[PDB]
């Protein structure tokens, strides 16, 4: 009987390499976010994010009134909010 | 994304310490386990099923045979075609 | 004591919090503050060969020790009885005191001739004590090799003849009261007799192993020297709890990993047929986690009785082979350990982790090995989260299962 | 002389692409952890980790006594330990 072409592109020893390449790259991809969420906790577990969201809507807002010296007096407050997590806990509490 | 996952709490508050999402556990988890088993597994299906399909028979339509005594001339020659070819009946397959 | 201390601390932190109603799982998680963290008091080669095999026969001494003590106390009482047996024998407890009832103690007389025999065998600790301790080993265990030969004649091409033995070998012998049965040995030996008697339609290697099977059966029979309306009875006896209650999960799953390595080794017809076995092997490797994690025993018994006859039905249709019977043999280990698990039956309050018990450098190397194989650490952390009683989300669980695995 | 098939799967210009793809992806993989361990210092350089390990064994422990309201009064202590590195230094000292 005839054989339609099946090994006409890897010479025999060129699928076990390809399959183990697939499983290695998707494994060390899929362990990217199912066993590494420890470092990105302090930017992902805030209680109530509203005092960030008002400031970020203001940075979005001033950008269309074109009062353009008011970005870099708000953007400093944003970057300094992200540089000292102590003052993320001083700023992401709940209300009363 | 954090604000949306905070407000989708407020419409569906959960009781403290309990209410452990018994069906929803299977819901979110079975898709994960069968998906990872599929990521292992389905590359090893289409690895196999291109080397499996075989059975298109090649019944040879042409026979040419010559007896060549000496380099001077092939003394006997003949060819034949499917009138002088017998496809087997399965009775004769059992005979053989 | 641990649950006491933990609840005693949490009442303290619930006391000075206000210095509780309407807590609803998203306002008790997002309430941590600095006051939770107070420091509250914190309460040339021949010496190598001879020495290594003498250490290996020391390991075998450790394996033989209890049957060795049994043999020693019975041979002491035996030689006292025989040197007594010149005229009569009429009393049993009255000769138990010429040298107290139910112990294993040795505070008695000492015949110097028996000591001289021990000194003589102490002269030849080169190879004599090694194979002598090997014979004492196979005389001490003396039951496992019955099962070994029962599987081993089945692996060498015995198609349907010796299939009816290993099923009830597992089901009867390894599920019962610890002294395998009253009569399972009898219905073993009469079938193994008539199996070689009915091989007379007039084989070569089968009888060559079945004679060994017979003599091993009678070996254990002599060494033992003591003797539909009834399924429900002993099945309930499985749930009367006289068991010692140890476990092993760590070898079942290890044997199944060796099983999947054997299947992958089988790729260099039947390669097209290997893969349904591979997927149902994965299904078993999934479901036994849940069987172990809900700590249930009845489901593992039902899974046992389904899986053994399912894989034995698959032991027909492989043949339209050597690696396949090797694969069969290596999962017989899994069935045997599973039956051990059924018998002792899941000691409570052990969840832990399979490799984190003592902080040895070996443990650290093996742990970083275990987190290197693809799709295994997160599969463990997902199948742990599905079946265990927990109150978090999935993504709130993996933060714990990563903080732990880095702190370790 | 004959040639067994060697360029029968990339048409000549299809290995330099493949080899440079291999070396680029494994290079920008292998610079993942040999020149980036700066950000993950404050979760990987603790002096004495025992006061974390007791708490994490307690979160493992309560999960089998099924006193299930005692997870989310310990899990808060864990997440708040990972959200304020100042109080990781207040909690991962040595002893006396």
């Amino acid at each position: 009987k005839v054989s339609p072409p099946s090994l006409g592109f890897l010479a025999g020893y060129g699928i076990v390499g390809l399959y183990v390449s697939i499983v290695l790259v998707v494994g060390k991809f899929v362990r990217g976010f199912f066993s590494e969420i420890s470092h990105s906790i302090m930017f992902e577990e805030l209680p109530c994010v509203d005092r960030i969201l008002k400031l970020c809507q203001d940075i979005f807002l001033v950008r269309e009134t074109r009062e353009l010296e008011l970005e870099e007096e708000l953007y400093a407050k944003l970057i300094f909010l992200y540089r000292s997590p102590e003052t993320m806990i001083k700023w992401t509490r709940e209300r009363e | 994304i954090i604000k949306c996952s905070r407000e989708t709490e407020k419409k569906y508050p959960q009781p403290k310490g309990q209410k452990k999402k018994k069906i929803v556990k299977y819901g979110m988890g079975g898709l994960i386990i069968l998906f990872l088993i599929a990521i292992i597994w389905f590359p090893l299906l289409f690895m196999s099923l291109i080397r499996s399909v075989v059975g298109v028979v090649n019944q040879p339509i042409d026979v040419t045979v010559t007896l060549k005594l000496g380099g001077y001339e092939p003394l006997f020659t003949m060819s034949a075609q499917q009138p002088s070819i017998v496809p087997f009946t399965p009775q004769a397959y059992e005979e053989l | 004591r641990q649950m006491k201390r933990i609840r005693a601390k949490q009442e303290k932190y619930r006391q000075s919090q206000a210095s509780r109603p309407w807590l609803d799982h998203a306002t008790v998680i997002h309430s941590g503050d600095y006051f939770l963290f107070e420091s509250d008091s914190e309460e040339f080669l021949w010496v190598l060969g001879q020495a290594t095999v003498d250490g290996l026969t020391r390991w075998l001494r450790a394996f033989t020790k209890h049957h060795r003590t049994m043999s020693d106390v019975l041979c002491a009482e035996r030689y006292l009885l025989t040197q007594e047996l010149l005229r009569v024998g009429e009393v049993r407890r009255g000769v138990l005191d010429q040298l107290a009832s139910e112990l294993l103690l040795d505070r008695r007389l000492h015949i110097p001739e028996l000591e001289e025999a021990e000194r003589f065998e102490a002269q030849q600790g080169r190879t004599l004590r090694l194979l002598r301790a090997g014979y004492q080993c196979v005389a001490a265990h003396s039951e496992l090799l019955c099962y070994f030969i029962i599987i081993l004649n089945h692996m060498v091409t015995a198609s349907a003849a010796s299939l009816v033995l290993p099923v009830l070998v597992f089901l009867w012998a390894m599920l019962t009261i610890p002294r395998p049965s009253k009569r399972f040995w009898m219905t073993a030996i009469v079938f193994t007799e008539v199996m070689v008697v009915t091989k007379y339609l007039f084989t070569d290697s089968y009888i060559k192993y079945d004679l060994v099977q017979l003599m091993a059966l009678f070996f254990h029979r002599s060494q033992l020297l003591c003797y539909q309306p009834l399924q429900r009875f002993f099945h309930d006896i499985l749930h009367t709890k006289y068991r010692a209650a140890t476990d092993v999960y760590a070898l079942m799953f290890l044997a199944d990993i060796v099983d999947i390595i054997i299947i992958i080794f089988g790729f260099w017809q039947v390669p097209q047929a290997f893969l349904f076995m591979l997927l149902v092997q994965f299904g078993t490797m999934v479901i036994d986690r849940a069987l172990y994690l809900r700590k249930t025993v009845l489901g593992k018994l039902a899974f046992q009785v389904v899986l053994v006859v399912a894989i034995h039905i698959w032991m027909f249709f492989i043949l339209p082979n050597a690696v396949a019977q090797l694969w069969y043999f290596v999962k017989c280990i899994y069935f045997a350990l599973s039956a051990y698990q059924i018998r002792c039956g899941y000691p409570t309050r052990i969840l832990g982790n399979f490799l984190t018990k003592k902080y040895n450098h070996l443990n650290l190397f093996l742990f970083q090995g275990f987190r290197l194989v693809p799709f295994l650490v997160e599969l463990r952390a997902v199948m742990d989260w599905v079946w265990t009683d927990t109150t978090l989300s999935l993504s709130n669980w993996m933060c714990v299962e990563d903080i732990y695995a880095n702190i370790f």
